[PDB]
């Protein structure tokens, strides 16, 4: 049984204008097996109307999926995505940058 | 859903015997050809998926999904070929759509064709007999009773293994006051030079 | 579109 | 292969019939049709996967399981007006329709409306004439099995303990006497010709036979005649020396 | 220019927690158009895509029934596979499955392919020439002499020939406008700090179709590699994707290095520096 960890990605779909409504995606990918937990974040809290795409892989055998979720974006607001996996012995979080 | 030219259209023994048959589904990606003698159970001759032919043997089968076409004709028609042919395709788990059918019925040799109508009295008793019309060529046909319960039943064709001989026998009888084996067959177009008794 | 053909049991 | 029973039966209302179709091939699809003469095969049920069986055109008053993957048993349930019919098992590898479809041997149906309309056939061979001798090298002996019902007869010649098939041809379609009511009675014929050398060599003999299926052991009777007992009747002759 | 259509079967096991979850989904080149989750209520093949729903209940009724049936083949495949590799239920598996076909500019047959696996591991997959098999244990050669012995590698062949393309070049033409478009890259700098003597530039792209892209670094038209960082291509959101290129320089000397972006949107090669 092969066991490969999670990719994690946090970024936003258009460029951050504060104020002006934006979508922040989470990107994981080349994982194994399927089961995978995903939170965004805010404020180090659990963000409740998120979107998510469907379960594909790609040509290494490994699976990717986006979680995606409408905000605004401001200073005080600390976005993340938290990651849980089998291969995780605790959910890796993963602070939103706009450089990164 | 999967319309055949259901017949029977007939063929004497070495002519070509195409059958067409058509389908109603852009889905469908099996197409085959099944055949079904008279209360028997079917079985396959030719499968085909991809277009273009696919001859096997006698038999060749060809597909084209842009038209919706799937043939099957028989070079070299034996009388082992006669009875009925079912065009069936699928191709998405919902089973297998067969066609109606089309009844290939294959005129034998019959390279001494001498006619004649004899008479068969019974074993058990006397009397109670039939009038056995036989030997005679394919392309003759027996007809139904001119009387109520008179009983014609229709041709049979019939081979001896080692002598090569096929004849045609039609057999007919009633419980008649005076049933007449002349008259048993004064209802068909019975050949002429017929040897009666 | 899907396959309805050429998929078998392992 | 693939093997389905019994090839000819009936029941009576208020009592089902299932009829059994196992295969050892190992496949996963598996499909009941009936064929009804006017008809070509309707679709029942079929059955891509164990556990699972899935609707076809008119599957409303029959039933199936599928608990192992070889048998796949289709009820025939106290339910249709129309059972009477030919019912066709098959097995194919793959998924549904996807490939060949090995057939099994088919079963007989009929509605069996009541007892008292069930008459066993009455067997006579009739001898060759000398006419055809004379015209031939050849003699054709002729067999009537007249007035049974219901449809379900085989039909063999036994030539001094011989089943032949060469000399033979039966009848695809069993004639009715009076074509009207659903009561009837039917009747068959075959033909069997042979060399005179072997025909009226006069101690060579010859046997047509009818095996009929009627009532069963399960079964009741009020009449003073005999049940139509599942049997056999055969009627015979020998040669005459010219 | 060039094509594909693809489908991608995903079936896990979970024992104890009762039926398995299956997941189907299927794309053309990067856009996903159709999808079936066990999990989802629909039970039925849903569009992922608007120009897939053009096609009325006689197409989703087929390619449902279709794809339950693909489940059910796993279903099974579990079982037997557990089987094979002598592996206790209390334990959960995997399988994956995966078919489609190629095409050029031309919009004609290249390749096809179809390729399986047990626990994230190739087991057998239909080779290049869609005649014969190859099988990577033992495990596998079992399954090999199945589907050779049952001519599985006819029936496949002319799927991926056949129908594949000639519906795929249907859903292109259906869809035209989102599958036949090229959008461009979007390429811009953001200058960053690292160290006193040190800087890190990044050269973004972002808002493009399709995925494929090539971004890279020349210090004074030299191809720099190391000291450098290429995050894997994102999925936008959007429908485009996102994918920028990093490199960490001694500062000051920021507008020797250059950034060549290669993409089928736009005309040939990008090259920029800092402003
Ligand atoms: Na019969």
């Amino acid at each position: 049984m092969i066991q490969r960890t999670p990719k994690i990605q946090v970024y936003s779909r258009h460029p951050a204008e504060n104020g002006k409504s934006n979508f922040l995606n989470c990107y994981v990918s080349g994982f194994h097996p399927s089961d995978i937990e995903v939170d965004l974040l805010k404020n180090g809290e659990r963000i409740e109307k998120v979107e998510h795409s469907d379960l594909s892989f790609s040509k290494d055998w490994s699976f990717y999926l986006l979680y995606y979720t409408e905000f605004t974006p401001t200073e005080k607001d600390e976005y993340a995505c938290r990651v849980n996996h089998v291969t995780l012995s605790q959910p890796k979080i993963v602070k939103w940058d706009r450089d990164m | 859903e999967v319309e055949q030219n259901s017949g029977p259209l007939s063929v004497p023994e070495g002519a070509i015997a195409s059958l067409n048959c058509t389908y109603s589904d852009r889905g469908s990606q099996s197409f085959f050809w099944y055949r079904q003698y008279s209360g028997k159970s079917p079985e396959l001759i030719m499968s085909i998926y991809s277009n273009g032919d696919k001859e096997d043997g006698r038999f060749t089968a060809q597909l084209n999904k842009a038209s919706q076409y799937v043939s099957l004709l028989i070079r070299d028609s034996q009388p082992s070929d006669s009875a009925t042919y079912l065009c069936a395709g699928g191709g998405g788990a919902d089973g297998l759509t067969f066609g109606k059918g089309t009844h290939l019925i294959i005129q034998p040799y019959i390279q001494n064709p001498d006619p004649a109508v004899y008479q068969l009295r019974d074993s058990k008793s006397s009397d109670k007999s039939v009038c056995l019309f036989t030997d005679f060529d394919s392309q003759t046909n027996v007809s139904q009773s001119k009387d109520s319960d008179v009983y014609i039943t229709d041709k049979c064709v019939l081979d001896m293994r080692s002598m090569d001989f096929k004849s045609n026998s039609a057999v007919a009888w009633s419980n008649k006051s005076d049933f007449a084996c002349a008259n048993a067959f004064n209802n068909s177009i019975i050949p002429e030079d017929t040897f009666f008794p | 579109e899907l396959a309805g053909i050429g998929i078998l049991t392992v | 292969g693939i093997t389905q029973s019994p090839k000819y039966l009936f029941r009576k209302e208020g009592q089902n019939v299932t009829l059994s179709c196992e295969q050892n091939l190992n496949h996963d699809a598996m499909y009941w049709y009936r064929q009804d003469p006017g008809q070509g095969l309707r679709l029942i049920y079929y059955s891509q996967i164990v556990n699972d069986f899935q609707k076809g055109d008119i599957a409303e008053g029959y039933s199936v399981s599928r608990e192992k993957k070889e048998s796949f048993p289709l009820t025939v349930t106290s339910a249709q007006k129309n059972p009477t019919a030919f019912y066709l098992c098959a097995s194919s590898q793959g998924l549904a329709g996807a490939g060949e479809l090995f057939f099994g041997e088919g079963s007989r149906l009929t509605v069996l409306e009541d007892l008292k309309n069930v008459f066993p056939p009455e067997v006579a061979v009739f001898e060759p004439s000398e006419a055809e001798i004379s015209h031939t090298q050849k003699a054709t002996l002729v067999c009537l099995a007249t007035g049974f019902y219901p449809d379900h007869v085989e039909l063999s010649w036994w030539v001094n303990g011989k089943e032949v098939h060469s000399g033979v041809c039966t009848d695809p379609q069993p004639l009715k006497e009076q074509p009207a009511l659903n009561d009837s009675r039917y009747c068959l014929s075959s033909r069997l010709r042979v060399s005179a050398t072997f025909w009226q060599n006069p101690r060579n003999h010859f046997r047509c036979q009818v095996q009929f299926y009627g009532l069963s052991e399960n079964d009741e009777w009020t009449q003073d005649r005999a049940k139509p007992v599942t049997q056999i009747v055969s009627a015979e002759a020998w040669g005459r020396a010219d | 220019g060039s094509h594909s259509m693809r489908y991608f079967f995903t079936s896990v096991s979970r024992p104890g927690r009762g039926e398995p979850r299956f997941i189907a989904v299927g794309y053309v080149d990067d856009t996903q158009f159709v999808r079936f989750d066990s999990d989802a209520a629909s039970q039925r093949m849903e569009p992922r895509a608007p120009w897939i729903e053009q096609e009325g209940p006689e197409y989703w009724d087929g390619e449902t029934r279709k794809v339950k049936a693909h489940s059910q083949t796993h279903r099974v495949d579990l079982g037997t596979l557990r089987g094979y590799y002598n592996q206790s239920e209390a334990g959960s598996h995997t399988v994956q499955r995966m078919y489609g076909c190629d095409v050029g500019s031309d919009w004609r047959f290249l390749r096809g392919y179809h390729q399986y696996a047990y626990d994230g591991k190739d087991y057998i997959a239909l080779k290049e020439d869609l005649r014969s098999w190859t099988a990577a244990d033992m495990a596998a050669q079992t399954t090999k002499h199945k589907w050779e012995a049952a001519h599985v590698a006819e029936q496949l062949r002319a799927y991926l020939e056949g129908t594949c393309v000639e519906w795929l070049r249907r859903y292109l033409e259906n869809g035209k406008e989102t599958l036949q478009r090229t959008d461009a890259p979007k390429t811009h700098m953001t200058h960053h700090a690292v160290s006193d003597h040190e800087a890190t530039l990044r050269c973004w792209a972002l808002s493009f179709y399709p995925a494929e892209i090539t971004l890279t670094w020349q210090r004074d038209g030299e191809d720099q590699t190391q000291d450098t960082e290429l995050v894997e291509t994102r999925p936008a959101g959007d429908g485009t994707f996102q994918k920028w290129v990093a490199v960490v320089v001694p500062s000051g000397q920021e507008q020797r290095y250059t950034c060549h972006v290669q993409h089928e949107g736009l005309p040939k090669p990008l090259t920029l520096r800092w402003e």
